[PDB]
């Protein structure tokens, strides 16, 4: 590793801004992320239970310590996904708007 | 508020409302045929023939009716996950750039006395 975040650490909202960002996108970034990840093909098929399968792979990812942003952000680099993480980074800052 | 950057406008990031479903059919009128079509492109869960049964499903209210539902056709495949971000990529493919910004409530001053 080279940084500091957990994927896993971020709040459930925070999640859902991510499965929702990609949703109305071209086919869905998981198709790449489980092929960089190694993610067996069988369990690609069975997150398709959902009409979401994004939001699988995301959720099943979390449920271990390799969910960090510097192997998430590795992974999007290996894919030409640059454009996903520009607008990731513009939701994860700060605001005052009251 | 929760939104998302489409097209160089802010539009809110949630799942679509009773007050959507009206809105919509209200708003695109004619272009209910349209957006339906091009949420087929965007959403393999509505590219069956759904538009051709919902069409004379609904054609006893008309454009209204016919519109109304096939909003609820989509929250109907998740409605937890699903948010407008799908919907504006229909929109995106007939240039209804102001309407997705319309459909949430976004033609208000967002509080200037209306």
């Amino acid at each position: 590793k080279g940084d500091g975040g957990l994927y896993s650490s971020l709040p459930p909202a925070k999640r859902e801004e991510v499965e929702k960002l990609l949703n109305g996108s071209a086919g869905d970034t998981w198709r790449h992320l489980a092929g960089e990840l190694g993610y067996q093909p069988e369990h690609i098929d069975s997150f398709t239970h959902e009409a979401c399968p994004v939001r699988a792979l995301l959720a099943s990812w979390a449920t271990q310590d390799s969910a960090t942003l510097d192997a998430l952000l590795a992974a999007l680099r290996r894919i030409q996904r640059a454009d996903l993480v520009e607008s990731l980074c513009s939701e994860s800052t700060a605001t005052s708007p009251v | 508020a929760q939104t998302f950057l489409f097209q160089g406008q802010p539009v809110v990031n949630r799942p679509l409302s009773l007050k959507d479903q009206q809105t919509f059919a209200r708003s695109v009128g004619l272009k209910w045929r349209k957006v339906g079509r091009s949420l087929q492109r965007g959403c393999r869960a509505l590219r069956d023939p759904a538009l051709d049964s919902l069409a004379y499903e609904y054609e006893r209210e008309g454009l209204y009716e016919q519109a109304f539902q096939l909003l609820r056709r989509f929250v109907q495949a998740e409605g937890r996950r699903a948010t407008l971000q799908r919907l504006v990529e229909a929109l995106e493919e007939n240039e209804l750039t102001s309407l997705a910004e319309d459909l949430l409530g976004l033609t208000d001053p967002n509080g200037g006395l209306a």
